[PDB]
C-alpha cells in the first residue's frame, strides 16, 4: 500500500535492493542498513510519484520538491536515485509530456533494426537519452507481432491480443498514456465434442481436474524422480504426460488383477471347502445306514448291541454338528463372493470421449505454449511462472496495433528498408538492407552501435535473411539453435450479426483425434462487434498453412454450425487467416522453453557482441551490436510487455555504454 | 512435494520399466492384459467346478439327523451304565466327552470319578493300552 | 473448462 505498492508495479521488491541497484549503489549496499532503507523510500517514492501520475515527465526538481527530511536531506543521493530510475526505464517511459524539450545537439547515433514494440520502445528511449535513432523495418507498418486487422468497423488482433494482468505490467502504465480501452476476460470456456452437443458438466470437471493432476505429476516426474535425461537426450513435457497416462492407465489393471485374483483365492477356499463338506456328507450317509440297521435289531439285546447303537447315534451326531459348521463357514465365503464381484475397481484410466477432452485441454497448454508439448523442456517450460502479474486478463476492444503506432510518433522510422547485413568493427557498423518493393535499390547506415530486434525466428534462418560481420561468435548461435521458435495461427470471422452466447468471452472445438487437437479447438468474441477469432495450436497450426482459407473457413463454420445450428450461422462478410511460420519478418510466433534450453538462452541471447581490435595491439573495443525481443528478457519472454522491457533494458545498456552511466 | 498428487502412482522402479525401450511401455501394459485374461478364465472354471460340487451337496444332511431326547444325568451308575463305559473307554479313550455322550445320563466329571474308582476292577489300565494299539 | 494455463 502506497509506496509499497509502486515497487510491486515496477517488478521491484519494497523490502531490499535488487541486483541492478548494488552495482550501481554499492557504497550504498555494502554500507549500514539506516542508509539503504532511505535510498529504498527515495527509489520507491520517486516511482509512486512517476505512476500516481505517468502522462508529465518526472524530473530531479520535482521528486526532490516532493519528498520531506530525513530523505530530502542527501539531494546527491536523490539525484543518483533519480537518474538511474531513468535510464534503466523505471520512469519516463512510453509518451509523457517532456518539460524541457529535448535538445537538438544529438550525441552519439544508433541504428536500431525492426519497429518491434522492443525497437520502439528503446527508440523512444535513446532519442529522449538525446542520441540520434534511426529504426529500419521491412514491412510497411509498425508493430510487428502486434498485427491488428481494421475493415470497416471490424477491427481483431492477428497478433498479440491480450494484456495478462495490470498487477506489475509496464503495459499498464502505457495503457494511461495512450487511453487504449481494455476490455476484461471471462475465462469460463465451455467444450463442445466433436458431434457438437456441449461436453456434459460433471464430465468437464473430472477430466480438467485430472489433467490438473496429470501435469502436477510430470513436476513431481522432473523434480523428484530426476526423469529430465533418457538416451542422452532431454525429456520433453509431452514424452512425461505420455509416461505418466501409461503409469495410470499400468496402475489400473495392476489394481484389477489384485481384485480378480482376490476373488480367485476365495473361490478355491470354497472348493476346498465343499470338496470337504461333500465327503462328509457322503461318510454320514454310510454311518446312518448302520444306526439304522444297529438301530433295527429289535431288543431284548445284549450290551455290545446296545453299545453300537448308542455308539453310532453319538458318532453320526458328531459328524452331523462337524457339516453344520463346515456349512456355516460356507455361507460367510458366499457372501464375501457376492461383496467382491459387486465392488469391482474401475475398468478404464479414460474413455475415449475423456482422453479427447483431455486432449482439448493439452491444446490449450499447446496453445499457450505456442508449440507441441513434444518440444517444451519438462524441467524449464514453467520457468517464467514465478513472474506472471496479477488481476484478469483483458482484451484491448481498440486494437492492440493502437500501442505501437502511438510509440512510433516522433521516431525517424524508415519502412520497407529490409536490412540484409549488419557489419560492426572496432570503429562502428555500417548496416546495409534494400527497398522491399524494388530489391536492387540498397542503402547504407552508418553508425556506432546497432540494437538488433530481429525475431528468433529471422535470427534461426538458414540460408540466414541478415548475414552478420563478422559472424555471431557459436556462444550466440548455439542459444539461438537451442532456443524455440513456435507457432500459434488466428482465423478472424466476421459475422453481421451475433449468433454466440454474448455473455460467454471463449467456448472450445473437443477434435475426434489426438492428431489434430489443434485444429480450430478455441472461439473468442471481442464482442464489441459481432467477430468470432478461431484459434489453430499445436502440430496443427504448422499444416494448416497449406490449406486456403477458403478451406478453413469451412471447417470453421463447419464446427460452428455443428453448436448453434445450421440456419443460425450465415456466411461471414469478411474473414482473415494468421499464417505466421510463414511470414518471412515472423518465421513463427513467439519463443518457448525447447528441451534441451534452459532460461540461460534467454540471457546469452541479450548479452551484447564486442567487435575485434582493428590494428593488433590495441584498446580492447567498445560493445557495438546489442539485442532487444520477446526472446532476449529471462523472465517475460513471448510477450509485449517482455517486448517492451527488453527494450528499456537495451536503452539504458547503450547509453551507459556512449553517453557514459547514470 | 516428496509426495505424487494423490491417486497417481509414479514409482522409480515402475518409471525406468516404462521406458527402458520404445514400445516397453504398451508390452508391459499387454502382459498384464494377456493375464487379467488368464485370471479371469480360472475364475469361471472354479465357478463351475465349485456349483458342480453344491448340486452333489443338494439335500444338505436334513434326511440323516437324528432328533435329540434331554438327558437328566444320574448319581447311580447301573451295571447297565457301567458296562456301556468300559465299551466306550475301549473305543474313544481319554475322549471323557464322547463317553459322557454314548452313556447318555452322565456329566463328564462323574466320567473320570469312575475313570478312577473302578480304575481297579475294570482293569481300565489293560484296556487304554488296547485303545493305543488301534 | 475453467479457463487456466494462460498464466
Ligand atoms: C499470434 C500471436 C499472439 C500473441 N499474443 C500475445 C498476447 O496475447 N499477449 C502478449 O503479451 N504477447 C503476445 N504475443 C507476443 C508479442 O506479440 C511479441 O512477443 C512482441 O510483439 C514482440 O516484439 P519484438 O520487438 O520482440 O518483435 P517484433 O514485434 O516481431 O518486431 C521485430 C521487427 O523486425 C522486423 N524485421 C524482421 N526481419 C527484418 C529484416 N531483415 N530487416 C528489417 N526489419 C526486419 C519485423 O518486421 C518487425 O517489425 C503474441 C504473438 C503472436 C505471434
Amino acid at each position: 500500500s502506497g509506496v509499497e505498492g509502486a515497487a510491486f508495479q515496477s517488478r521491484l521488491p519494497h523490502d531490499r535492493m535488487t541486483s541492478q541497484e548494488a552495482a550501481c549503489f554499492p557504497d550504498i549496499i555494502s554500507g549500514p542498513q539506516q542508509t539503504q532503507k532511505v535510498f529504498l523510500f527515495i527509489r520507491n517514492r520517486t516511482l509512486q510519484l512517476w505512476l500516481d501520475n505517468p502522462k508529465i515527465q518526472l524530473t530531479f526538481e520535482a521528486t526532490l520538491q516532493q519528498l520531506e527530511a530525513p530523505y530530502n536531506s542527501d539531494t546527491v543521493l536523490v539525484h543518483r536515485v533519480h537518474s538511474y530510475l531513468e535510464r534503466h526505464g523505471l520512469i519516463n517511459f512510453g509518451i509523457y509530456k517532456r518539460i524541457k524539450p529535448l535538445p537538438t545537439k544529438k550525441t552519439g547515433k544508433v541504428i536500431i533494426i525492426g519497429s518491434g514494440v522492443s525497437g520502439l520502445a528503446a527508440a523512444r528511449q535513446l532519442q529522449s537519452f538525446g542520441m540520434d535513432v534511426t529504426l529500419l523495418e521491412a514491412r510497411d507498418r509498425v508493430g510487428g507481432r502486434v498485427a491488428t486487422f481494421r475493415k470497416g468497423n471490424y477491427v481483431a488482433d492477428l497478433g498479440a491480443m491480450v494484456v495478462t494482468g495490470l498487477g506489475g505490467n509496464p503495459m499498464a502504465v502505457v495503457s494511461k498514456q495512450v487511453n487504449m480501452e481494455l476490455a476484461k476476460i471471462k475465462q469460463k470456456c465451455p467444450l463442445y465434442e466433436a458431434n457438437g452437443q456441449a461436453v456434459p458438466k460433471e464430465k468437464d470437471e473430472m477430466v480438467e481436474q485430472e489433467f490438473n493432476r496429470l501435469l502436477e505429476a510430470t513436476s513431481y516426474l522432473s523434480h523428484q524422480l530426476d526423469f529430465n535425461v533418457l538416451n542422452n537426450k532431454p525429456v520433453s513435457l509431452g514424452q512425461a504426460l505420455e509416461v505418466v497416462i501409461q503409469l495410470q492407465e499400468k496402475h489400473v489393471k495392476d489394481e484389477q488383477i489384485e481384485h480378480w485374483k482376490k476373488i480367485v483365492k476365495t473361490q478355491e477356499e470354497l472348493k476346498e471347502l465343499l470338496n470337504k463338506m461333500v465327503n462328509l456328507k457322503e461318510k454320514i450317509k454310510e454311518l446312518h445306514q448302520q444306526y439304522k440297521e444297529a438301530s433295527e435289531v429289535k431288543p431284548p439285546r445284549d450290551i455290545t448291541a446296545e453299545f453300537l447303537v448308542k455308539s453310532k447315534h453319538r458318532d453320526l451326531t458328531a459328524l452331523c454338528k462337524e457339516y453344520d459348521e463346515l456349512a456355516e463357514t460356507q455361507g460367510k465365503l458366499e457372501e464375501k463372493l457376492q461383496e467382491l464381484e459387486a465392488n469391482p475397481p474401475s475398468d478404464v484410466y479414460l474413455s475415449s470421449r475423456d482422453r479427447q477432452i483431455l486432449d482439448w485441454h493439452f491444446a490449450n497448454l499447446e496453445f499457450a505454449n505456442a508449440t507441441p508439448l513434444s518440444t517444451l523442456s519438462l524441467k524449464h517450460w514453467d520457468q517464467d511462472d514465478d513472474f506472471e502479474f496479477t488481476g484478469s486478463h483483458l482484451t484491448v476492444r481498440n486494437g492492440y496495433s493502437c500501442v505501437p503506432v502511438a510509440l512510433a510518433e516522433g521516431l525517424d522510422i524508415k519502412l520497407n528498408t529490409a536490412v540484409r547485413q549488419v557489419r560492426y568493427t572496432a570503429s562502428g557498423c555500417e548496416v546495409i538492407a534494400v527497398n522491399t518493393r524494388s530489391t536492387s535499390q540498397t542503402f547504407i547506415y552508418k553508425c556506432d552501435a546497432v540494437l538488433c530486434t530481429l525475431p528468433l525466428g529471422v535470427l534461426k534462418q538458414q540460408p540466414p535473411a541478415v548475414q552478420f560481420v563478422p559472424p555471431l561468435p557459436e556462444w550466440k548461435t548455439s542459444a539461438v539453435q537451442r532456443m524455440g521458435f513456435g507457432n500459434l495461427n488466428k482465423v478472424v470471422l466476421c459475422f453481421d450479426r451475433v449468433f454466440w452466447d454474448p455473455s460467454v468471452n471463449l467456448f472450445g472445438h473437443v477434435g475426434s483425434t489426438t492428431a489434430s487437437r489443434g485444429e480450430l479447438f478455441l472461439f473468442w468474441n471481442l464482442y464489441k462487434a459481432p467477430i468470432l477469432l478461431a484459434l489453430v495450436a499445436g502440430e496443427a497450426a504448422g499444416i494448416m498453412e497449406n490449406i486456403s482459407d477458403d478451406v478453413i473457413v469451412g471447417r470453421c463454420l463447419a464446427i460452428l454450425k455443428g453448436i448453434f445450428g445450421s440456419s443460425a450461422v450465415p456466411q461471414p462478410k469478411e474473414t482473415v487467416v494468421s499464417r505466421w511460420r510463414a511470414d518471412p519478418w515472423a518465421r513463427g510466433s513467439y519463443s518457448y522453453v525447447a528441451a534441451g534450453s534452459s532460461g540461460n538462452d534467454y540471457d546469452l541471447m541479450a548479452q551484447p557482441i564486442t567487435p575485434g581490435p582493428s590494428i593488433p595491439g590495441a584498446p580492447q573495443p567498445i560493445p557495438r551490436l546489442f539485442f532487444a525481443g520477446e526472446h532476449t528478457i529471462r523472465n517475460y519472454p513471448a510477450t509485449v510487455h517482455g517486448a517492451l522491457l527488453s527494450g528499456l533494458r537495451e536503452a539504458g545498456r547503450i547509453a551507459d555504454q556512449f553517453l557514459g552511466a547514470m | 512435494k516428496r509426495k505424487p498428487p494423490k491417486g497417481m502412482f509414479l514409482s522409480q522402479e515402475d518409471v525406468e520399466a516404462v521406458s527402458a525401450n520404445a514400445t516397453a511401455a504398451t508390452t508391459v501394459l499387454r502382459q498384464l492384459d494377456m493375464e487379467l485374461v488368464s485370471v479371469k478364465r480360472q475364475i469361471q472354471n472354479i465357478k463351475q467346478t465349485n456349483s458342480a460340487l453344491k448340486e452333489k451337496l443338494d439335500g444338505g444332511i436334513e434326511p440323516y439327523r437324528l432328533p435329540e431326547v434331554i438327558q437328566k444325568c444320574n448319581a447311580r451308575w447301573t451295571t447297565e451304565e457301567q458296562l456301556l463305559a468300559v465299551q466306550a473307554i475301549r473305543k474313544y479313550g481319554r475322549d471323557f466327552q464322547a463317553i459322557s455322550d454314548v452313556i447318555g445320563n452322565k456329566s463328564v466329571v462323574q466320567v473320570k470319578n469312575f475313570f478312577v474308582n473302578y480304575r481297579r476292577r475294570f482293569n481300565i489300565d489293560e484296556v487304554l493300552q488296547e485303545w493305543e494299539a488301534e | 473448462a475453467r479457463x487456466m494455463q494462460e498464466a
